């Protein structure tokens, strides 16, 4: 009854269209475990969020490298924050990777254990961390607007957006992976180029993804 | 009732009850009964704030119209230190936010006088102090409180205008409005900018990047300049 | 019963002849979902009246002033006293403020037939409004539609779809010859044989860019004809 | 995919990833510390 992604067939028994963004996508069958499905649906959404804020960081990067703002392009930002700055990068990356090793390990024990990060253990809060549903860790720390906790039908609609916008979003770190691999500049360079003369520039004439043009 | 757009249905959350309801909530933002009665309090100081705010701007323009708001932090010279005149304003804030909280989060819990214990706060509502803040208060209440909070609104966008004005133009508001009635049709945001898929011509940002305030450079770039259209 | 758009045709059955000008014809069943009917008929009255205001805008300008091109009479020096060379930022603004009023209006009865009937200002202006799209009052002091409204919202939609179709002519036959559609007719009936689409067509009258005071419009022809 | 699991989980499957690991872990090691005869 609901649109799959390719019409006609039947979507698989394991979805059946109770979670966001719900096409019967699943070709391989590699979430028709429940708990291999409930797994992924978080990993789907970390993957989602993080493709999120890198599309929204390095659009935005972009537009004030385009205009006369100084700055950097996505692929040299990281080289030309940790010189500009007085910054050490090991001491970087164990300061992010301490950080991302507690609330990861949270969010995996919680994975494993629903509600038992709100035993109040970690500095006394215990509703800040019980979790609504999966990938979905509601509470006035994570959703201090509390839209989880009110319209329901609105709920819904915003986590089909969310899906929806995660899976654009990682679609388009893709496309800036291959963009600047293949045309060695800037996303929004690439888009300069390609409004300048959309019939020549473009991936049928950048001379590496079609050889035998 | 009066809504936000003739002929829509208001959400559900918003009956009518709160002053200044016009069933505009289109994100739900305030469905939650605890989240709205944050916004609430949030909605009424940032009100009063920009209002007492704009007053002050176009005051200070008319009586002062050689010193520009946007710089009064910096040509303003007194024989108080700017540290001293910040730790004073940083306690006496500190006191009054920390007491406007309490009430907020403890309904009936400060109206008390902390050095006099004759005097003490009538009951009243979160957001309304009323008693010794109120002493004069000129025709109905519900009125009055919806003509404030309406007003408050509009010197919300006010105060956003008066930022993007000095910041696009670098002159004050009173002389903004002069240089757009002398040239109206040249004087507009659409008259200064305009974006194509082949060219993006933004107005320069009027404000230095940096200022020079007793040896310390502060840094004052305009607000998103890089999506400015 | 009526006439159908061709000699054997089956009308569809949503198409029973309800509306004016209705002739069955739907070869993408676009008209299967009511409220998709309904917002697409409120889509072809806006074109239709579009076009028609267009098309008359096209000719009378033509006759009047035969030494400006409709084509370029959008850039600001072809404007006439005193709105030549003005800033079209202003004119943008104006036009962008009071076009955005009564799109939302229309939009918003649209939304909730009969809710912004009546005057937001002065109480007691309001408009009857029998049909969507047909707001009548104030739209209509004459008093027109006193009558057989059926056959005059017929021949709205006729005359309608019919400047649609010569607007386009207008605009084709603009960008393959360069001149305004009595500039045509009359090229064409100086020689029928040697000025017609079989040499026209293939050449874009039409430039890459135009550089409107400061900032470029890129401009295209409808066909990759030659430029 | 659990049959598909179950199969992975054979004796010569298993055999093979894990002697694979084995030998990779020993060629990286070396690689990054070249001809290892004393401690």
């Amino acid at each position: 009854v609901r649109p799959v992604w390719f019409p006609g067939n039947p979507p698989p028994a394991h979805l059946d269209g109770s979670l966001a963004g719900d096409y019967g996508f699943d070709p391989l069958f590699l979430g028709q475990e429940p708990q291999t499905l409930k797994w992924y649906v978080q990993a789907e959404l970390v993957h989602g969020r993080f493709a999120m804020l890198g599309a929204a960081g390095i659009i935005l990067t972009s537009i004030g490298a385009k205009v006369g703002l100084g700055f950097p392009e996505w692929y040299d930002a990281g080289k030309v924050v940790v010189e500009k700055n007085n910054i050490d990068f090991p001491t970087l990356m164990v300061i992010q990777f301490y950080l991302m090793g507690w609330a990861e390990t949270k969010r995996w024990y919680d994975f494993k254990n629903p509600g038992s990060q709100a035993d109040g253990s970690f500095l006394g809060f215990t509703e800040e961390f019980k979790g609504l549903e999966n990938g979905y860790p509601g509470g006035r720390f994570f959703d201090p607007m509390g839209l989880s906790r009110g319209d329901a039908a609105k709920y819904q609609e915003y986590k089909q957006k969310e899906v929806k916008n995660g899976r654009l979003a990682m679609i388009a770190c893709l496309g800036f992976a291959a963009q600047y691999a293949a045309t060695g500049k800037g996303p929004l360079d690439n888009l300069a180029d390609h409004l300048a003369d959309p019939n020549h520039v473009n991936f049928a004439t950048n001379g590496v993804s079609i050889p035998i043009a | 009732r009066p809504l936000w757009l003739p002929g829509s249905t208001p959400p559900a959350h918003l009956k009518g009850d709160l002053p200044g309801d016009f069933g505009f909530d289109p994100l739900g933002l305030g469905a939650n009964a605890e989240s709205l009665k944050w916004f609430k309090e949030s909605e009424l100081v940032h009100s009063r704030w920009a209002m007492a705010a704009v007053a002050g701007i176009l005051v200070q323009e008319i009586v002062r119209p050689d010193v520009f708001w946007y710089n009064a932090g910096k040509e303003v010279e007194s024989p108080l230190g700017p540290l001293g005149l910040l730790a004073v304003e940083f306690f006496l804030m500190h006191w009054v936010e920390v007491r406007r909280w309490q009430d907020l989060r403890k309904p009936g819990s400060v109206d008390q006088d902390p050095i006099f214990s004759q005097y003490k706060l009538p009951p009243h509502e979160v957001g309304y102090p009323g008693g010794v803040f109120a002493p004069f208060i000129p025709g109905d209440l519900a009125e009055l409180k919806v003509k404030e909070i309406k007003n408050g609104r509009l010197a919300m966008l006010a105060f956003v205008g008066f930022v993007m004005a000095a910041q696009v133009t670098g002159k004050g508001p009173i002389a903004a409005l002069q240089e757009h009635l002398a040239d109206p049709w040249g004087t507009t945001i659409f008259s200064k900018a305009a974006v194509v898929p082949g060219q993006a011509v933004a107005p320069p940002c009027k404000i230095p990047a940096s200022v020079s305030y007793k040896g310390i450079e502060i840094p004052t770039p305009c607000f998103l300049q890089g999506l400015w259209p | 019963d009526r006439k159908l758009w061709a000699p054997g045709v089956v009308a569809p059955e949503y198409l029973k002849g309800d509306l004016a000008g209705d002739y069955g014809w739907d070869p993408l069943g676009l008209g299967a979902d009511p409220t998709a009917l309904k917002w697409y008929r409120q889509s072809e009255l806006q074109h239709a009246r579009w076009a028609m205001l267009g098309v008359a805008g096209v000719l009378v300008q033509e006759i009047v002033k035969p030494d400006v091109y409709f084509y370029e009479a959008g850039l600001p020096q072809n404007l006439p006293e005193p709105f030549t060379n003005i800033n079209m930022g202003g004119l943008l603004a104006w036009e962008f403020i009071l076009m955005h009023w009564v799109e939302v209006r229309r939009w918003q009865d649209y939304k909730n037939f009969g809710s912004v009937n009546e005057d937001p200002i002065f109480k007691g202006n309001k408009v009857p409004n029998p049909e969507m799209g047909y707001p009548g009052g104030i739209f209509d002091p004459f008093g027109f539609s006193k009558g057989n409204l059926k056959e005059l919202q017929t021949k709205e939609i006729k005359n309608g779809r019919l400047a649609m179709i010569a607007y386009m002519a207008f605009i084709l036959q603009a960008q393959a010859t360069g001149k305004g559609p009595l500039a045509a007719l009359s090229a064409h009936l100086s020689n029928p044989f040697g000025n017609n689409i079989l040499k026209n067509i293939g050449t874009c009258t039409v430039p890459h860019s135009v550089d409107v005071q400061g900032l470029t419009i890129p401009l295209t022809c409808l066909w990759p004809g030659s430029q | 995919m659990k049959d598909f699991t179950t199969y992975l989980s054979t004796a010569p499957v298993i055999a093979t990833i894990w002697f694979t690991f084995t030998a990779g872990l020993l060629i990286e090691i070396n690689r990054y510390f070249p001809d290892p005869l004393v401690f």
